[PDB]
């Protein structure tokens, strides 16, 4: 954001198109998925998913 | 200048309204600053009056200036660089400007150009913005339908 | 600048998604404000998170 807010022309741009919200989306994917606190929970008795 | 609920037009944000005259002070001074909220882009915009006219906002076209741009979108014989580079360049200028003849003209000429040819994705968004705001002023400066608006510049396009 | 966090509704109830192996979410939506100083212009936006 920081950098295009200096390429792009001044009066011209506009929040929607000053944000890139992928790195945050993928940040959030590649936390969940493939991350080892982020583990598949088990599950053979609700004491061992307790 | 402007009142409440005023139909205006920005430099590229379409037009717009102006819904109320906000009194927000800064640095202790009571400027007056106004909310003027688009219709596309869904966002409200705050300007102070003194400033007003150095971003540039302009009130809406009338007559002269309809039969204008309806005698400068019928007008032939434009030229144009054929390094297309200068030419994205140019009419991309001419697009930020703001102004309605330079739009109606940008819009014509990409019209007449893709109406032979079929140009580019770029282009073909180029003409597409250009032309929905274009629209949108027109339908705001007479008031008169926006897709009834597509049809009559469509109409005067080719005639 | 950014400003108030507000979500929506979920788009899918548990079950569903433990069905049609969708990952059970809700969207985040953000107000961001762009200033100008010299002029001096506000854009109030809800971006999408
Ligand atoms: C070594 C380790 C986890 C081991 C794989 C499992 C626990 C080892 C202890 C033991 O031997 O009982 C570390 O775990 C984390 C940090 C890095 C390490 O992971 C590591 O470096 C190793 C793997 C990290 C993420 C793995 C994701 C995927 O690997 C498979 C699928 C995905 O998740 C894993 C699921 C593991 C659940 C386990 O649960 C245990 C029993 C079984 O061993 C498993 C069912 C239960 O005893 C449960 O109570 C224990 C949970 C571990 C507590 C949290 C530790 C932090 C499954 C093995």
């Amino acid at each position: 954001v920081r950098e295009r807010m200096t390429t792009q022309d001044v009066e011209a741009i506009t929040p929607q198109t000053l944000i890139n919200i992928r790195p945050v989306v993928a940040a959030i994917k590649e936390f969940f998925g493939t991350s080892q606190l982020s583990q598949f929970m088990d599950q053979n008795n609700p004491l061992s998913g307790l | 200048i402007f009142k409440v609920g005023d139909t205006v037009v920005y430099p590229h944000h379409g037009a717009a309204l102006v819904e109320a005259i906000e009194t927000r002070t800064i640095k202790g001074e009571q400027k007056e600053y106004l909310v003027l909220k688009v219709a596309q882009g869904d966002l409200t915009v705050r300007v102070p009056a003194e400033n007003a006219e150095y971003v540039g906002v302009r009130d809406v076209v009338g007559q002269e200036g309809l039969d204008k741009v309806f005698q400068v979108l019928r007008a032939p014989h434009t030229e144009e660089p054929t390094n297309w580079s200068r030419r994205y360049k140019a009419n991309l200028e001419k697009l930020a400007s703001g102004d309605v003849n330079k739009v109606a003209e940008v819009v014509r000429d990409l019209w007449r150009r893709d109406q032979e040819r079929g140009l580019s994705a770029g282009e073909k968004r180029m003409l597409a913005k250009a032309r929905q705001i274009l629209v949108g002023e027109l339908a705001l400066a007479e008031s008169t339908d926006d897709a009834k608006a597509e049809t009559i510049l469509d109409e005067v396009l080719a005639a | 600048s950014f400003s108030d966090p507000r979500f929506d509704d979920v788009k899918a109830p548990v079950d569903e998604c433990k069905d049609k192996d969708m990952t059970y979410a809700a969207p985040l939506f953000v107000t961001a404000e762009f200033i100008n100083n010299n002029t001096g212009e506000i854009k109030s936006q809800t971006v999408f998170m």
